[PDB]
């Protein structure tokens, strides 16, 4: 039903930056507890950074180091994630996942149970 | 029954409508808190948008069945508790009589420890200078029952009721009420045997509030089992 236009991969050298894009076109009565999950190579998909509908709770993987930002969208639920200070060990398809069932808590977000609907993501090159 | 859990106690609301009747757009932001151990509703709805295009007391019903309060006998038959936190969608259709038809969908989930309604409602068919185009209804809300059913094929349930407006001349508009409620997550429910909910709402004014905007105040009650 609900679908997921993600955006803005693409290469850089070490320290460069790059900027996500991920927008989920559905029911505009729905809301989303969005994300941006990783997967290097022959390895798991990890989280990296999530943000809940209204940009009110933001939270980061130790792996961010402070070092990636999500910022809410121009529309309802659309969210860019800025990756500043890239490292080759970045490199990685990041995938956008969507969670619209209700949440008490955010101690699951790091789980990929925790979510709906996923991307094909995209590729990140440094 | 497991999600009753998180109605012990005072819960913050929060409900967002966003609206189109005949054209008029329209948003509307509740906010308050609910009290289901009281079945005790206290909210106050902003116009956001202006002076609202129709009637505060036809939204009532738009704008969080989970706050009834169910008697400990009939615990097992509150499907809407059930649903949480992953919450349910809910979507009517308000047939008013000799005039318009709204439609609406929504959303009732938690988002984190706040209990969020948001609404799209859509409305056609009103005539211009009808009971509702016309602001012709009094500014109050009757007592009510409504009739829940199971809908075991959509693993939730059903509701008739027929809602009274009191109209400013002395006759009543009445608007029929088909509603639907589907849980959002896949985990399990409690679906019930056919109670009703009977209810009863106080509508007021906050002096210094210059926005257009309601104050409601509601009591809920779940009967009609053993």
């Amino acid at each position: 039903q609900v679908q997921l236009q993600e955006s803005g991969g693409g290469s850089v050298q070490a320290g460069g930056s790059l900027r996500l894009s991920c927008a989920a076109s559905g029911p505009t009565y729905s809301s989303y507890f969005m994300a941006w999950f990783r997967q290097a190579p022959g390895m798991e998909r990890e989280g990296v950074a999530a943000s809940s509908y209204d940009g009110s709770t933001t939270l980061y993987a130790d792996s961010v180091k402070g070092r990636f930002t999500i910022s809410q969208g121009n529309a309802k639920n659309t969210k860019f994630l800025l990756l500043n200070n890239l490292e080759p060990e970045d490199t990685a398809i990041y995938y956008c996942a969507l969670r619209r069932r209700g949440w008490s808590n955010t101690s699951g977000w790091k789980q990929p149970g925790w979510y709906d609907y996923w991307g094909q993501g995209t590729q990140v090159t440094v | 029954s497991k999600g009753e859990e998180l109605f012990t106690g005072v819960v913050p609301i929060l409900v967002e409508l966003d609206g189109d009747v005949n054209g008029h757009k329209f948003s509307v932001r509740g906010e308050g808190e609910g009290d289901a151990t009281n079945g005790k509703l206290t909210l106050k709805f902003i116009c956001t948008t202006g002076k609202l295009p129709v009637p505060w007391p036809t939204l009532v019903t738009t704008l969080v069945q989970c706050f009834s309060r169910y008697p400990d006998h009939m615990k097992r038959h509150d499907f809407f508790k059930s649903a949480m936190p992953e919450g349910y969608v809910q979507e009517r259709t308000i047939s008013f009589k000799d005039d318009g038809t709204y439609k609406t969908r929504a959303e009732v989930k938690f988002e984190g420890d706040t209990l969020v309604n948001r609404i799209e409602l859509k409305g056609i068919d009103f005539k211009e200078d009808g009971n509702i185009l016309g602001h012709k209804l009094e500014y109050n809300f009757n007592s009510h029952n409504v009739y829940i059913t199971a809908d075991k094929q959509k693993n939730g349930i059903k509701a008739n009721f027929k809602i009274r407006h009191n109209v400013e001349d002395g006759s009543v508009q009445l608007a029929d009420h088909y509603q639907q409620n589907t849980p959002i997550g896949d985990g399990p429910v409690l679906l019930p045997d056919n109670h009703y909910l009977s209810t009863q709402s106080v509508l007021s004014k906050d002096p210094n509030e210059k926005r257009d905007h309601m104050v409601l105040l509601e009591f809920v009650t779940a009967a009609g089992i053993t």
